[PDB]
């Protein structure tokens, strides 16, 4: 069974310190013997500011029981730097935490602080690890934000080569081939192609990007991710809507829709109607736009009846 | 009042079309559609005059939810150790839910809430997730603790507000230690940087009269650059080397869109030149309304494009709608009404899908098939309140507030960390106090705008947009720290 720390030779010099939330606290938690004992000794360790191997072991015991315990993670990182511990060994521990489903904001931030301090001259191994880690949840928000940070931080240091950017777009394209409805991967494409400071903006790149967007819509006409990317693309680069209308009009009844539309594609597509209405507004045909908003409000997108009525009224 | 808010039971329910292209997203979407629509099919339409025979009654089961929350005042099972660094959130979720449900705590229990939270306050500044001899201060429990003291505290010697007033300088110093040059904040020493920290910090700084120019520098730019091409906001923005540019770091999410809209709204009160940097309010309103689910998924909100509806986004996304609406109204005004989301369908999701099944533990939940918890209880009810009561920010109310403000009353001015970090003179500092106080008290419930789906026994109390506490708590709390009456 469990051996209390009070009976351990290695901890005999330490007087534990009890949790102090008063005599009758609200929201008290019925702690296990193991958790209370470890926190009792952590309070004493932190009070004397001991930076030691036994303190390092103790912090690992605690965060395995509560991975969201930010105070103990903060102490752990200061132990790693004060004792000049192998940060590569700690990264392998964070890989194990992910496998064992020990996860939180705090573990992800600990990983970020490790990469920042290691400061690898080439982060390719970490990039490839993060890619593989998406297998159990390809939309993990922490993972996508971390990947953005990793490329942004190390590109500021000049350490992302053109070959590395190119294989990242290849990987992104494959993610969207496997699931074109993964909005996280659409967001990543936007970073790679539009928002990152090193992205190319030329007449060719704009043409390539529009082709990719329109092909994606024709593959999955009801995919909201593809429609939002199209609207953001046109707005960001101040591109008119009317010249592209031929590719959109078949959904309101450069790449064009399939001559027979794919099966299970009921018409009209509401975001295609929004495109048409906004196109009328671009042409200053406010009454035509108002009629499309009115049909969205009363017929085709009735969950948003009030929003589309708001847009209709704005036409006057 | 409901011409443009159709009931889910009055619309044709149909699955999201596949376009003959299967994917993992669609597999999980279709499974969730079946789960929600089946429960609606077993439940009597809340809008019917006499409830159908053999179907479940959807009335809000307030007494079950009250008993669900009662364990907070005795003890929580060992599985709650995963929230041991968030005990002020357990307090907030409980005491704000009871406020919304109209259940009063007795004074002895309120005094225990106050005393527990004051043991989480560090002398060097801020609240931690637990006792100060155990946890370091953190921006998120600092918001939850301050809001919980607004709900449970008072101005007496045992009411906690006096202790908060004495801690103003130390809390300010904690906030300045968290501040990054680009406008972000760490949530704690060595902690992560995102708009959750900005939101929690700005709420507390607004309520306690500790806003300074040095605290706010670049905070508007950090938040503005979190807005994505979809119109919502990501967790954070990255400054490339004051910076040459800033880039958003992930996709738009309801949680971070709530924090960003609310942070930006609080900054619009601050009289600094060319401040705050604007956001695209039209795009944010569009993103907000597009997250409301279809009739087959009960009209609840999802947190991001192509993921699933979840009751807690009734607050995070629904509660951002009045803020986005007001920002849109201001922009139309500068250049020179029907509900903006389906207020009826959101209530139907809450009543039909988000309540624990009757005769059970009580509590509200993410979706059918998920256990209820205190976090989903608080956020389902907060969003239900926004749907029931039409909230707006009233310029005439702000004008009346300006007219009654007494700039000669107040607590001692914060001493800035840097010599030139304060307001220029008393005229400017008092103008800032007046604007920030008067706008914080500018939210009203619109006369005649109430919509209580299922009848008046389902009505809960009115929460405030941006702060998410009742107005009857917000007003005496902020009046205490600004010495108004
Ligand atoms: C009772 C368990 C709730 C878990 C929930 C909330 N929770 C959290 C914890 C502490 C403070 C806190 O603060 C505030 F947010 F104010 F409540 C929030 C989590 O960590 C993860 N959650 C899982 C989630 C359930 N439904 C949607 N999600 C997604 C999600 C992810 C991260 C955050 C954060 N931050 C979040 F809020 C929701
Ligand atoms: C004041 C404060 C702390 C506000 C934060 C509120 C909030 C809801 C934040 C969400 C952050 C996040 C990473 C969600 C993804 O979780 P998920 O993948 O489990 O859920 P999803 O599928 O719904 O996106
Ligand atoms: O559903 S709720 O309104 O929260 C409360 C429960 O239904 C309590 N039901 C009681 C059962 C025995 C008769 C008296 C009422
Ligand atoms: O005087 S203050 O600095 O305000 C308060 C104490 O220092 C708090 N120190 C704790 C020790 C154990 C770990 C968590 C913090
Ligand atoms: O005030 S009104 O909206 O006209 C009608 C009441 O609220 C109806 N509430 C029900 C009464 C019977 C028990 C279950 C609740
Ligand atoms: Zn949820």
């Amino acid at each position: 069974t469990y051996i209390p720390m009070s009976q351990r030779r290695s901890w005999a010099d330490v007087k534990p310190i009890m949790q102090d939330d008063g005599p009758n606290p609200v929201v008290p938690i019925m702690y296990s013997e193991e958790y209370k004992d470890a926190m009792d000794y952590f309070r004493a360790i932190a009070a004397k500011e001991e930076k030691s191997e036994r303190a390092l072991e103790l912090t690992e015991i605690i965060v395995r029981m509560n991975p969201a315990h930010y105070t103990v993670w903060q102490y752990r990182f200061s132990l790693l730097t004060s004792l000049n511990k192998s940060l590569e060994d700690e990264l392998r521990l964070m890989n194990e935490f992910a496998v064992q489903n020990l996860k939180s904001y705090q573990v992800w931030h600990h990983r970020l602080l490790l990469l920042d301090r290691i400061s690898p001259q080439d982060p390719v191994s970490e990039i490839e690890y993060i890619h593989g880690s998406l297998l159990p949840d390809p939309k993990n928000y922490h993972t996508w934000a971390y990947l953005h940070w990793l490329y942004s931080h190390f590109s500021t240091l000049g350490r992302i080569s053109e070959a590395q950017w190119g294989s990242e777009l290849d990987w992104c394209n494959e993610m969207l081939r496997v699931d074109g409805r993964n909005n996280s991967a659409w967001g990543w494409r936007w970073y790679l192609r539009v928002s990152r400071p090193g992205a190319e903006t030329s007449s060719r790149s704009l043409q390539d990007e529009l082709i990719y967007i329109l092909k994606s819509i024709h593959l999955i006409p009801h995919n909201v991710s593809a429609w939002n990317y199209l609207r953001g693309f046109l707005k960001h680069f101040s591109l008119p809507l009317v010249p592209i209308l031929p590719a959109i009009l078949p959904y309101t009844a450069f790449p064009m829709p399939s001559d027979p539309l794919p099966e299970d594609t009921p018409l009209p597509v509401p975001l295609a109607l929004e495109y048409l209405a906004d196109s009328f507004i671009e042409q200053n045909r406010v009454d035509d736009a108002a009629k499309v908003f009115e049909k969205l409000s009363s017929e085709y997108d009735q969950m948003r009846a009030g929003y589309w009525e708001f847009r209709r009224r704005e036409c006057a | 009042a409901t011409e443009f808010t159709p009931s889910v039971y009055s619309l044709v329910s149909k699955p999201l079309p596949s376009n003959s292209r299967p994917s993992a997203t669609l597999d999980e979407q279709a499974e969730t559609e079946d789960l929600i629509s089946q429960l609606f099919d077993l439940t009597a339409d809340p809008n019917a005059l006499v409830s159908e025979h053999g179907k479940r009654y959807s009335g809000l089961r307030k007494q079950e939810h009250t008993q669900f929350l009662a364990s907070s005042f005795f003890q929580l099972p060992g599985k709650f150790v995963s929230l041991d660094a968030s005990r002020p959130w357990l307090v907030f979720w409980t005491v704000h839910s009871l406020d919304l449900l109209g259940v009063a705590l007795d004074q002895g229990t309120k005094d225990r809430v106050v005393s527990t939270l004051l043991h989480f306050l560090s002398p060097k500044g801020g609240f931690g997730g637990g006792p100060a001899n155990s946890q370091i201060p953190h921006l998120l429990p600092t918001y939850a603790s301050v809001c919980s003291l607004a709900i449970a505290g008072n101005d007496s010697s045992t009411g906690g507000w006096k202790d908060l007033a004495a801690a103003r300088q130390s809390i300010y110093e904690f906030f300045m230690r968290c501040k990054r040059p680009d406008g972000g904040f760490v949530v704690c020493e060595g902690g992560e940087v995102d708009v959750r920290g900005t939101y929690c910090l700005l709420v507390v700084a607004t309520l306690l009269d500790i806003i300074t120019p040095e605290l706010l520098h670049n905070v508007d730019k950090f938040v503005s650059a979190c807005q994505t091409y979809e119109g919502g906001f990501a967790c954070a923005s990255f400054p490339f080397p004051e910076p040459s540019c800033r880039v958003s770091m992930a996709e738009a999410h309801g949680g971070y869109t709530s924090c960003s809209l609310n942070s930006h709204f609080l900054l619009t009160s601050v009289p600094l030149p060319s401040f705050p940097l604007s956001i695209d309010a039209n795009a944010a309103l569009r993103w907000t309304v597009l997250q409301q689910g279809e009739p087959i998924e009960g009209g609840g909100f999802r947190g991001r494009t192509n993921k699933l509806v979840d009751g807690c986004y009734s607050w995070w996304v629904g509660g951002g709608a009045p803020v986005a609406e007001e920002l849109v109204r201001r922009e139309k005004s500068r250049k020179v009404i029907p509900p903006i989301f389906n207020r009826v369908a959101l209530q139907e999701f809450t009543l039909v899908a988000a309540q624990q099944d009757p005769g059970s533990t009580g509590g509200l939940r993410d979706k059918p098939g998920k256990r209820p918890d205190q976090y989903h209880t608080c956020n389902n009810l907060s969003g239900l309140s926004i749907a029931q009561h039409k909230m707006s920010h009233s310029p005439s109310t702000v004008s009346s507030n300006r007219l009654k403000f007494d700039a000669s009353k107040g607590l001692p001015a914060v001493k800035p960390v840097a010599p030139g970090g304060g307001w220029k003179n008393e005229d400017e500092r008092q103008n800032a106090r007046r604007e920030i106080w008067a706008n914080a008290l500018g939210w009203i419930e619109e006369e005649g705008g109430e919509i209580i789906v299922g009848g008046k026994d389902n009505r809960i109390n009115t929460t405030t947009p941006v702060f998410n506490i009742l107005g009857l708590r917000l007003k005496p709390f902020i009046n205490y720290f600004y010495c108004q009456e």
